[PDB]
RNA sequence: UGUCCUACGCCGGCAGGCGCGGGUAACCCGUUGAACCCCAUUCGUGAUGGGGAUCGGGGAUUGCAAUUAUUCCCC
């Protein structure tokens, strides 16, 4: 079977929203061994869906600029925060990663509607394909704002800020962003 | 019985020999081990004290792997990054006695010979002695 | 590894004050005069290895290693790694030291005043030289 | 005073040679590449100034253009009137500058007076 | 305010070392040199040196992430 | 307070 | 009794030499596990790993491999390997197997079979 | 890319010298033996070994001439 870096089960996962079920694309024909892939998922519309969400993170965390190229430091961050998510909290590291996308990604956006000068936003819905990106976003920002000056390890940084985004408490960098944008949407109306 | 350098792991390979050349204990080993720098693109001393014989270890299996090597060929090997300060960085050659001392001890053993083309490669012992020592690595590898 | 009951928490060499819970290289380049470079080499000639603390040292160690750094010459460290290679005054192969280099480059800059170099009024204005 | 362990005495009385080993590198290269005519006729002015002279009064300054010489231990006690491109300066020759080229004893430039700017 | 790290050991440092290490679960340099504050040199030479006495299980070892777990 | 022989060019740096 | 094939990937290429053998698959002298991006080598292995060890046992491939980088260069050399494996089953094994692995590598993953076509643009 | 591009050896910390060969060029440089990247060591959140300017000494090339640092090398 199919297993993630050879150790990591992938029908185990279960995805609580409905919403973000068919854009979470990880369960059964998704699963890859490494999420290198360097194929194509921006050329066309839509085709970064397919994409497993593993190789979205690792895309999503190489983002700021002097680790612009470097893929297998990447997939070997994701590693080390896979393996210390599973000695933390005896879970599927997918399990909770799935948790925590689910749980950061928000529902409400305020936005600005009218012209130039009127700075009244008003709130629309938010795309579950966009929500996932954000979610994503969000973790992997998250992962640098904790990391920066300290000897706490920056896959060790997103573990913490993976599990804590996926038990819902206000310590994540995605979940207080996530909570003030919500609360600023429902405002707005 | 039937095993090869290129099928033994590398690191691991470079370290034994480097091991052997403890064992075996003739080399002319330079006064100079304690002071010297290792390329001028680099900054500071070599942190392991016994660095002469890893280099030469890593010179006499790269001389196996690929052979008609002079002494320019491998300054050239071992170079990499010269920071050149604020200014832009570049690629740098290594240290060119360092390296030429490292052949003429190896020599010196009767490992490595000189050849009419004008470069130099490996004795027939010296081959020997290198899948040998590829041997007990394998060994070491495949039962541990 | 253990804990040191010999331990130096702060070093007085040379009139300098050095962090004793730094390595002995480092502690050692923190004094003015000598850098990570020359504290390398003066100490794989001093036969002591570099993991030890500074402040996990002995009196022996210390003092033997100060007798290293003072005179070179004699202790087999070649004519290229030292601060000042031909003097103006004697030309002799030594090591300046902390309260040396203050009182060279202030003999240095009389020198180059009394002299009345470009070099020296430039300095005496203030002014960037290279 | 004293030279790199030599006084002035025996560096005057020192022979050629040995010069090219009690210099910094560029003028031992200097003296390696050999010195042209012009100089050459500047240390022969040198010389029939120096011995023209009364022993108690200085001797007479030689005027020249050559910024580009290096200061040989003949040379200790003339008077050297050297160009920067505009006027002349007088300029006695101590035994401490023997390490040193002309062109630093005449500097080509003023030192900057910043004052209040205009329209800018 | 600075952080004041204490580079070689003290005896209740010893004694949370040998006593309150192996029930954190997750063991790596980092959480070492945050709880009672000592450098990282410091963190894992003891871990190495727990290592050794075969007191605590090895997960993985790498140059930035090296991950341990606690005994059973 | 001026040297002997240094011109004014010069004496504009002392 | 042999094919030769060639994977391409940017400018990296792998010719395989594959030939009825006694299971070892040759990497320019080297194995595939002892190939240094060992951050990547399961990319290497996917086609061994996700095909299985059984029917890999009488064949001999030889990678004589030029060119490119690192990651294209692995990339190169999956690639070779996979299409050395079709073409063999192609030419000396029955129609049906040889669809079916194509059919396998395919569901997997498309580049095991077919190369990038964008390159490097002037 | 090249009649200044360099292969090889020796003397060399080191820029570089010395004796020798090729190349007016898919041939010799040159399987152009690159660098990030990877794998192991040490450093461990502080103006730190990060970052390297600005200065002080020597050495070697380039050039009729390096002084107003040409350039590079060693502390």
């Amino acid at each position: 079977d199919i297993k993630l870096f050879g150790k990591w089960s992938t029908d185990d996962v279960q995805i609580n929203d409905i919403s973000l079920q068919d854009y979470i694309a990880v369960k059964e024909k998704y699963a890859k061994y490494l999420p290198h892939s360097a194929g194509r998922y921006a050329a066309k519309r839509f085709r970064k869906a397919q994409c497993p969400i593993v190789e979205r993170l690792t895309n999503s965390m190489m983002m700021h600029g002097r680790n612009n190229g470097k893929k297998l430091m990447t997939v070997r961050i994701v590693k080390h925060a896979f393996e210390i998510i599973h000695l933390l909290t005896g879970e599927n590291p997918l399990q909770v990663l799935v948790n925590a996308i689910i749980n950061s990604g928000p529902r409400e956006d305020s936005t600005r509607i009218g012209r130039a000068g009127t700075v009244r936003r008003q709130a629309v819905d938010v795309s579950p394909l966009r929500r996932v990106n954000q979610a994503i976003w969000l973790l992997c920002t998250g992962a640098r704002e904790a990391a920066f000056r300290n000897i706490k390890t920056i896959a060790e940084c997103l573990a913490d800020e993976l599990i804590n985004a996926a038990k819902g408490s206000s310590n994540s960098y995605a979940i207080k962003k996530k909570d003030e944008l919500e609360r600023v949407a429902k405002s707005n109306r | 019985p039937g095993v090869t350098v290129k099928d033994v792991n590398q690191q691991e390979f470079v370290r034994a020999l480097a091991a052997f050349l403890k064992k075996s204990g003739k080399l002319k080993v330079p006064e100079w081990v304690d002071t010297v720098k290792l390329a001028k693109h680099k900054e500071l001393a070599p942190y392991d004290e016994n660095w002469f014989y890893t280099r030469a270890a890593s010179t006499a299996r790269h001389l196996y792997l690929r052979g008609g090597a002079g002494v320019g060929s491998m300054t050239k090997i071992y170079g990499g990054r010269q920071r050149n300060g604020v200014m832009p960085s570049h690629f740098s050659r290594g240290s060119k006695s360092v390296a030429r001392r490292v052949l003429q001890a190896l020599e010196g053993l009767k490992m490595v010979e000189k050849d009419q083309d004008g470069g130099r490669k490996l004795t027939p012992q010296g081959q020997r002695d290198l899948d040998r020592i590829a041997g007990q690595v394998a060994a070491a590898n495949k039962k541990h | 590894l253990v804990i040191p009951e010999k331990f130096q928490h702060i070093l007085r060499v040379l009139n300098t004050n050095i962090d004793g819970r730094r390595k002995i290289a480092f502690a050692i380049t923190a004094i003015k005069g000598v850098g990570r470079r020359y504290a390398h080499v003066v100490l794989r000639k001093a036969d002591i290895d570099l993991t030890k603390r500074a402040g996990e040292l002995t009196e022996d160690e210390v003092e033997r290693v100060i007798t290293i750094m003072q005179n070179p010459r004699q202790y087999k460290i070649p004519d290229w790694f030292l601060n000042r290679q031909k003097d103006v005054k004697d030309g002799k192969y030594s090591q300046v030291l902390a309260n040396g280099l203050d009182n060279k480059l202030r003999e240095d800059l009389e020198r180059l005043k009394k002299i009345r170099a470009h070099r020296g009024l430039r300095h005496f204005w203030g002014l960037r030289v290279r | 005073f004293t030279y790199r362990g030599v006084d002035l005495d025996q560096l005057l009385d020192m022979s050629y040679e040995q010069l090219m080993q009690l210099y910094s590198a560029r003028q031992r290269r200097r003296l390696n590449r050999g010195l042209r005519r012009k100089q050459h006729s500047l240390l022969k002015r040198l010389r029939k100034a120096k011995k023209e002279a009364p022993p108690m009064e200085k001797p007479e300054v030689v005027k020249t253009h050559l910024r580009d010489m290096i200061i040989l231990p003949e040379m200790v006690g003339s008077m050297v009137g050297v160009y920067n491109g505009k006027t002349f300066n007088q300029v006695e020759i101590k035994p401490e500058m023997i390490g040193h080229y002309l062109g630093e004893f005449s500097i080509t430039y003023k030192p900057v007076k910043h004052g209040r700017p205009g329209i800018g | 305010d600075k952080l004041n790290n204490l580079v070689l050991f003290d005896k209740a440092t010893y004694d949370k070392l040998c006593k309150e290490v192996p029930n954190y679960k997750l063991i790596t340099p980092a959480v070492v040199s945050e709880r009672l504050k000592i450098r990282g040199s410091l963190a894992r030479a003891a871990l190495q040196e727990l290592l050794s006495k075969g007191l605590i299980k090895l997960v993985s070892k790498h140059r930035a992430q090296v991950i341990y777990t606690r005994n059973t | 307070k001026v040297p002997k022989g240094t011109s004014s060019y010069q004496a504009e740096w002392i | 009794q042999s094919v030769q094939v060639f994977g391409r990937k940017k400018t990296a290429t792998a010719v395989a030499h594959c030939k009825r053998g006694n299971g070892l698959i040759k990497v320019n002298g080297r194995p595939l596990e002892m190939i240094e991006p060992r951050t990547l080598q399961y990319k290497l292995l996917e086609p061994v790993l996700l095909l299985g060890k059984e029917r890999f046992a009488g064949v001999d491939i030889r990678v004589r491999v030029k060119g490119g980088g690192h990651v294209a260069q692995i990339y190169a050399i999956r690639q070779s390997i996979s299409k050395a494996l079709v073409a063999y089953y192609q030419k000396y094994v029955d129609e049906a197997s040889k669809k079916e692995i194509k059919d396998i590598l395919i569901q997997y993953d498309r580049t095991l079979l077919v190369a990038d076509p964008r390159r490097c643009e002037s």
